[PDB]
Order: C-alpha cells, then structure tokens, then sequence
C-alpha cells in the first residue's frame, strides 16, 4: 500500500 | 520425498528445500522453492480426514480463499493431494511466503506509533472486503497476521470463517463478551472485537484480556471496561447469563490513559469503540476506517470490497472429504 501510493517505506526494524 | 521435522512433506518434484517455519493446532508449515515460478512460498500440511472437525475447517479455509482475492489477505496459489481420494490422506496448501506473523512480532520488539497505525489500518483494509463477502473471520489473532519487512500485512487462517465453537483452539484471548456469555447470534463485531485485543496488545505488547477460561475472561474484561449498564444487561438476553452478571461485584471502569498512558489519544479513542461491550453499538469495520488515528491512509477509491457477498455441518466426514477432493481437482495436472 504505502509503495503503491507513493509513501516512502516503513520497515520493521524502525 | 524430503522430511521436515520427522514429518514427510511429498511436494516434490514442483516444490523443494524445505525448510521448517512453525505450526498451529491443525497444521505444519514449511518454506519451499517453487521451481515453476522460482521463488520461495509456504506450504502448510493438513491430515484431516479422520475427524468431523478437521475435515470443516480445510474446507472451509479453501472454498474461502480460493474466492478471495485482496492484497490484505492471504491466496492459494496451489492445492497438492493425491491422485485418487483413496491415497488422499494429506492435503498441502500452497500459498505466497511471509517473513513473520504479529505474534511473534511483539514477543521482540516495540512497535512505533506508525508501525501500530499502518498494520491496524491493513487489518481492517482486510476485513473491509471479507465483510463486505458477508464472511465472518470469527478468530483474528496476532498468530493469523502475516507480515513482511516492508510492514505489508495480510489475513490468514480462515478455518474457522462462515457466512453472516466447541471446538479446540489455541487462544480465546481475542473472542467478544457476547460469545462468552452464549448470547448466540453473532455478527461481524465479534471480528471488530478481536482487532480491538489486537490493537491493544500492540499499543503493549501485553493480551489485554487474558484468563484461564471464559468467567476468568470475562472478569479482565469487565475489570477494564467496568459493570455493564442497565442498557448493555438488556443485550444479553439468555437466562443464565443475564443472571450471572448480575451476581458479579461491582467494577469500575479502567481510562484507557491510565493502561495506556504512552498511547496516541486517537488511538486509544478508536479501540474505546473496537472494544464496546455491546455488540449493537460497537464500530462498524467502515466507520472504524474513517476514524482520525486512520486518517492518513482511509482512501475508499482504494480499498476493495467483494464483487457479490456469498449466500456442512451435518455432513458426515466422508461427504466432506468428497467435497474437499472436489474443490481441489483443478489444480491436478
Ligand atoms: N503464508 C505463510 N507465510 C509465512 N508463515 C506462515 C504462512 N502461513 C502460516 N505461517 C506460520 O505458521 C503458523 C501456523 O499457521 P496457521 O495458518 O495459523 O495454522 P492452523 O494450524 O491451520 N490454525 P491456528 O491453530 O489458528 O494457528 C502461523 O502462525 C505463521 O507464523
């Protein structure tokens, strides 16, 4: 979701 | 053909280098190669047909995900069994690989505010479409949501789903009052329910509502949200039940500041209305997407529901392995 709407990425380790 | 565990796992030759993951109470799951598609998937092991129950929840769990098709929610991508349904003993479920699962998530870590925001924004993104199918999940658990390193989310477990309970599981820590006090008839909020545990166990990293069994649950329940009124004793209407709560001590409600003083107050006001002990009047999956904690991913032009809601129990488990070996026939080569 986040990449698709142009959201820069959450990860797990942060 | 490979073992995994001291269980054998006849996926060859498609499938190969297993390798362990976990398993539930019906099922092992194993990582492997899929040598048509070159990528690793999951494949889980289920031996169900010498019991009624078991036999229910594979069929249950493919004739549903077999339908569904939602980024939040777990797919099939093969189904291996045996050629005749005299050798069919085993059933493997083939389904895209996920790194971890929320369980195991929060037995590490802490998870940020944009963490908690993004996965409880996917779980209901999830539930949006399966009660829009008119399909009740009836046990979300941390251990039932898959997860990857870039936070994608994804529903799984769908043995126990039925159309809009004696059985063993391995947690009721996420089940609605209403269950427990056997007020039968129950809806999609019980779903809401369980995400109101979830949502809370991830603001802690704690079960909100543990217990030994049902009048233990329900005592951490009504510890937290206090008594119920006069108004929430009229939901329940069997006998015994309504009786049972009124003998019960008085209780006073918990603020939700006060279990969790660290929490965003949007969120705490969103699980306020996940966990309402009326079922009646609990938030709907759609006006919990559009609460303020959710604010910056609600986008209804982007959150799929089901083109058309869907519309056993008697059934001896020979008929139901014939249904099984029926539904599974189109991935036979
Ligand atoms: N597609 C998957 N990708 C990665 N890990 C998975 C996948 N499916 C299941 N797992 C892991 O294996 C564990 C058991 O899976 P589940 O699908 O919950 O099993 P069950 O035995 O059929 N039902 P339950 O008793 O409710 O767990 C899950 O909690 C996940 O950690």
């Amino acid at each position: 979701i986040r990449a698709r709407r142009g959201l820069p990425r959450l990860a797990v380790s942060d | 053909p490979e073992m995994v565990r001291g269980q054998v796992f006849d996926v060859g030759p498609r499938y190969t280098n297993l390798s362990y993951i976990g398993e539930g109470a019906y099922g092992m799951v194993c990582s492997a190669y899929d040598n048509l598609n070159k990528v690793r998937v999951a494949i889980k092991k289920i031996s169900p047909f010498e019991h009624q129950t078991y036999c229910q929840r594979t069929l249950r769990e493919i004739k549903i995900l077999l339908r569904f098709r939602h980024e939040n929610i777990i797919g099939i991508n093969d189904i291996i069994r045996a050629p005749t349904i005299e050798q069919m003993k085993d059933v493997y479920i083939v389904q895209d690989l996920m790194e971890t699962d929320l369980y195991k998530l929060l037995k590490t870590q802490h998870l940020s505010n944009d963490h908690i925001c993004y996965f409880l924004y996917q779980i209901l993104r999830g539930l949006k479409y399966i009660h829009s199918a008119n399909v009740l999940h009836r046990d979300l658990k941390p251990s039932n949501l898959l997860l990857n390193t870039t936070c994608d989310l994804k529903i799984c477990d769908f043995g126990l789903a039925r159309v809009a309970l004696t059985e063993y599981v391995a947690t009721r820590w996420y089940r609605a009052p209403e269950i427990m006090l056997n007020s039968k008839g129950y809806t999609k909020s019980i779903d809401i329910w369980s995400v109101g545990c979830i949502l809370a166990e991830m603001l802690s990293n704690r079960p909100i509502f543990p217990g030994k069994h049902y009048l233990d649950q329900l005592n951490h329940i009504l510890g937290i949200l206090g008594s119920p009124s006069q108004e929430d004793l009229n939901c329940i209407i069997n006998l015994k039940a309504r009786n049972y709560l009124l003998s019960l001590p008085h209780k006073n409600k918990v603020p939700w500041n006060r279990l969790f003083p660290n929490a965003d107050s949007k969120a705490l006001d969103l699980l306020d209305k996940m966990l309402t002990f009326n079922p009646h009047k609990r938030i709907e999956v759609e006006q919990a997407l559009a609460h303020p904690y959710l604010e910056q991913y609600y986008d209804p032009s982007d959150e799929p529901i089901a083109e058309a809601p869907f519309k056993l129990d008697d059934l001896p488990k020979e008929k139901l392995k014939e249904l099984i070996f029926e539904e599974t026939a189109r991935f036979q080569p």
